[PDB]
RNA sequence: UUUGGAGAGUUUGAUCCUGGCUCAGGACGAACGCUGGCGGCGUGCUUAACACAUGCAAGUCGAACGGAAAGGCCCUUUCGGGGGUACUCGAGUGGCGAACGGGUGAGUAACACGUGGGUGAUCUGCCCUGCACUUUGGGAUAAGCCUGGGAAACUGGGUCUAAUACCGAAUACACCCUGCUGGUCGCAUGGCCUGGUAGGGGAAAGCUUUUGCGGUGUGGGAUGGGCCCGCGGCCUAUCAGCUUGUUGGUGGGGUGAUGGCCUACCAAGGCGACGACGGGUAGCCGGCCUGAGAGGGUGACCGGCCACACUGGGACUGAGAUACGGCCCAGACUCCUACGGGAGGCAGCAGUGGGGAAUAUUGCACAAUGGGCGCAAGCCUGAUGCAGCGACGCCGCGUGAGGGAUGACGGCCUUCGGGUUGUAAACCUCUUUCAGCACAGACGAAGCGCAAGUGACGGUAUGUGCAGAAGAAGGACCGGCCAACUACGUGCCAGCAGCCGCGGUAAUACGUAGGGUCCGAGCGUUGUCCGGAAUUACUGGGCGUAAAGAGCUCGUAGGUGGUUUGUCGCGUUGUUCGUGAAAACUCACAGCUUAACUGUGGGCGUGCGGGCGAUACGGGCAGACUAGAGUACUGCAG
């Protein structure tokens, strides 16, 4: 089940853009509703939940899903925040988005669910697929002939490709090498709030 | 007369079987002396594993396998090694 | 040498402390209320261990015997049937299974459970394997035939038949017993070296002509058992004495094995304040939840044992019995009757009635695997594999989009300027997952057969095509705790509510609208358990006033000791081999497209057993001194 309602609601109510190209957010930054300008008392729990909901409604993950990422990240011996960031970025939807093959997380997820992608020559239609180190991502001819994929792959002038991701040619082959560090990932928001909120 | 049993574990839509040497009259999932191999045919290749040394020791001391166990350990090659007629042949197909 | 701890509201005019309550988190074998689409993977009577309509859940051998009731063939035929055939076989003898597999937690505080060894004190069919023999005689019965009682179950009387059914006798000299004579070991009788010695005793059955199985005994192994023990694990003195085969010895019987296991004779004690005997509760454990840990709660599923089979007892059989669908008897219930008498035990798989909040289908198969029979073929198996129902739970997926206005209806407020629902929507294009309609179509089976084939699942899972955004979202909250506010309607009424607490005409707390928040195929309520609760404080609390020093001494049992002068190492660490069943937890690997699921090998498996190596503290024991204490001499005040 995926949130079918408007996507601009999250940014408008919550106070930071998510897609990044929202003209409505910059037109009106205050939350919608008859009384979005009312003063609100500061609360550590408000801001802790705020970071959580920013993260979950930004990456489009399920609540149980994200809690499972939390406990997983906790139980790896590595640092909890970095482990959570990797275990969330390893979603094939976010990987193929940040590789430039999709215009947004929602569209990456929809295309993966419909199954336009091949993983190491094996059919994969699961938006929440797990990508480990040294994996190969392939795109089939039925999807190269697909018009929106062509638009994405010859309009891919979005945010630069990261260190661990890289494309090799026109076939849009996505390869992963190592575990990124938080500093070069430079993802917005702060995992400390989320980890502390679930530490509650 | 101790026989080579296959002990059922797990849940319903996937049967479980454990190649265990134990007394015959006990329960299907009864007391287990030693665990030597495990059997589960639901998977596509249905990979089979037996500890050859312990299997040979049990056959020598006098454990009597059931016909399916005999056939499976013949696929493994334990029966071939034990009887010595053809030798020790390995043909088991490994996972892709 | 590495991994992991949150608080907030609420007493007062005000705060500080203590102290109590409540809330935010996870989990359930859950339920009700609204809503609701599919597919995969689990789970399913926790109360009434209540009675149960019907059908299933335990059968196999002609290559054991006599035979041919029903099928086949061959001679016959009048189509009533008459002969052989062993292919086949009803019923009858004779074996094997039947103590296997499945179920429930009433009683049980116990060697009942886990761990640790044990047996010089046991036995063990079917399995495999080194090693003697399998001679002989006799009689009868079922079955069948005739007949009686009687609706029935069932039985008697007479005639008669064979066997691997039954019983003698011939060997045994390697065993099982009693009396006389050595070596080793200690852990004690005594065991072992089958010690030696004289006397006595001890068993078989054959079949098949083919991958051959049987009969009697125990030097060797393994499984299976039975028994004894150190240790452990609920509450309660508003439970202080308990016991008379009770305690101990000797002699007898007893049992596979020692034993007051049972009897007789002797003596009077054993257990008891380091909680006996009494009372209530309850199956135990690996595990599950919570907690950083300690700890607390608990025994879902699975698995290791325990105990039971309508209630209470008893015994036969067997290598093996609480003997669930074995036996006998007494009770209650139900049923049949021709009234003379008989049959029962779903806590087996399904199902019904009742209780409840409630928990499924009177489904398909031996395809795979375990179990029983048989030389095999083969047979049986509600064990098991599978399917059907149910958002009850861990897990994945679907109800779309890209762009689109200083933002079209309509609703709600307005300060009447306007703002709201809103990139939402109508729109132009896209792929259309999964359902829908078709084709192909598995593996699960180096399996079994000397046959020609064998898959319930399933013609599903899975691939290949067709049409269409076409078939797909709701539930709680929005006074503070606690992310979410305004208007409309009644005002100490109607009502909310987990703590404070909210309405006495203009409520962000009641009801309705919008608007926003949380969650989502689930959403809340309710109940149980942990945490915060350091709120039972060992880690980790106090006793002046909040709860607490008993009124104070003497002092028994217990707990604890002022120096240094000496062994054994029983408090203890000093290292190593030696257990820690499986499963679960944690680490890494690998497979089902990833998802639950499971496929392999590690690792984990935090306790306890014996052999070898240490002596600083923490005790008894084997000897001396005095800084605590007491005495001794002189005075002292009260
Ligand atoms: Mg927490
Ligand atoms: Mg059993
Ligand atoms: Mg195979
Ligand atoms: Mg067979
Ligand atoms: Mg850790
Ligand atoms: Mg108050
Ligand atoms: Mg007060
Ligand atoms: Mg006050
Ligand atoms: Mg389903
Ligand atoms: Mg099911
Ligand atoms: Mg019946
Ligand atoms: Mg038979
Ligand atoms: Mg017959
Ligand atoms: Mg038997
Ligand atoms: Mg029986
Ligand atoms: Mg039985
Ligand atoms: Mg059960
Ligand atoms: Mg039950
Ligand atoms: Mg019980
Ligand atoms: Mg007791
Ligand atoms: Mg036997
Ligand atoms: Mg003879
Ligand atoms: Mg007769
Ligand atoms: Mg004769
Ligand atoms: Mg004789
Ligand atoms: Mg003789
Ligand atoms: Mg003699
Ligand atoms: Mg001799
Ligand atoms: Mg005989
Ligand atoms: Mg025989
Ligand atoms: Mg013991
Ligand atoms: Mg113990
Ligand atoms: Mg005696
Ligand atoms: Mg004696
Ligand atoms: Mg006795
Ligand atoms: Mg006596
Ligand atoms: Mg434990
Ligand atoms: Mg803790
Ligand atoms: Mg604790
Ligand atoms: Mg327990
Ligand atoms: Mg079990
Ligand atoms: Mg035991
Ligand atoms: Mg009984
Ligand atoms: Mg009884
Ligand atoms: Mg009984
Ligand atoms: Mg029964
Ligand atoms: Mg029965
Ligand atoms: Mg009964
Ligand atoms: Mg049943
Ligand atoms: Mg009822
Ligand atoms: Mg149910
Ligand atoms: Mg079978
Ligand atoms: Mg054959
Ligand atoms: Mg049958
Ligand atoms: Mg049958
Ligand atoms: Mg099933
Ligand atoms: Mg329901
Ligand atoms: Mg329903
Ligand atoms: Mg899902
Ligand atoms: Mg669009
Ligand atoms: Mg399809
Ligand atoms: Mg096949
Ligand atoms: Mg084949
Ligand atoms: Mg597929
Ligand atoms: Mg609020
Ligand atoms: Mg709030
Ligand atoms: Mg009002
Ligand atoms: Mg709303
Ligand atoms: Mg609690
Ligand atoms: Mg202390
Ligand atoms: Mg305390
Ligand atoms: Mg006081
Ligand atoms: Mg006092
Ligand atoms: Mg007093
Ligand atoms: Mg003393
Ligand atoms: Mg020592
Ligand atoms: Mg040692
Ligand atoms: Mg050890
Ligand atoms: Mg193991
Ligand atoms: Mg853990
Ligand atoms: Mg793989
Ligand atoms: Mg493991
Ligand atoms: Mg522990
Ligand atoms: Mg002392
Ligand atoms: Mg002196
Ligand atoms: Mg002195
Ligand atoms: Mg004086």
């Amino acid at each position: 089940a995926r949130y079918t309602g408007p996507a601009t609601r999250k940014s408008r109510r919550l106070g930071v853009d998510l897609v990044g190209g929202d003209q409505s957010f910059e037109k009106r930054p205050y939350p919608p509703g008859q009384h979005g300008r009312a003063r609100i008392k500061e609360s550590e729990y408000r801001q802790q939940l705020q970071e959580k909901q920013k993260a979950r409604f930004s990456y489009g993950v399920m609540e149980k899903q994200f809690r499972r990422y939390y406990e997983e990240a906790n139980r790896q011996p590595g640092k909890t925040g970095d482990n959570l960031l990797r275990i969330l970025e390893s979603r094939l939807d976010n990987v193929v988005y940040r590789a430039g093959l999709a215009r947004t997380r929602r569209m990456a997820r929809q295309l993966v669910s419909h199954g336009h992608f091949l993983v190491n020559g094996v059919k994969v239609d699961i938006p929440s697929y797990r990508v480990s180190q040294y994996d190969i991502i392939d795109v089939k001819e039925k999807s190269l002939n697909t018009l929106p994929f062509q638009i994405a792959r010859e309009t891919a002038g979005e945010r630069p490709i990261p260190s661990w991701l890289q494309v090799v040619g026109e076939r849009q082959r996505i390869l992963v090498h190592q575990l990124p560090e938080r500093a070069q990932i430079d993802v917005p928001l702060t995992e400390q709030l989320i980890v502390e909120l679930y530490s509650k | 007369a101790v026989k080579i049993k296959l002990t059922r574990l797990g849940k319903i839509r996937n049967p479980q079987y454990r190649i265990i040497v134990a007394d015959a009259r006990t329960r299907r999932d009864g007391r287990a002396i030693e665990v030597i191999g495990r059997y589960h045919p639901k998977e596509e290749p249905s990979l089979i594993q037996i500890d050859s040394e312990r299997a040979q020791y049990w056959l020598g001391v006098g454990a009597q396998p059931t016909e399916p166990v005999l056939a499976l350990l013949k696929i493994t090659g334990d029966w071939q090694k034990f009887k010595g007629l053809p030798g020790a042949e390995g043909t088991l197909k490994v996972k892709e």
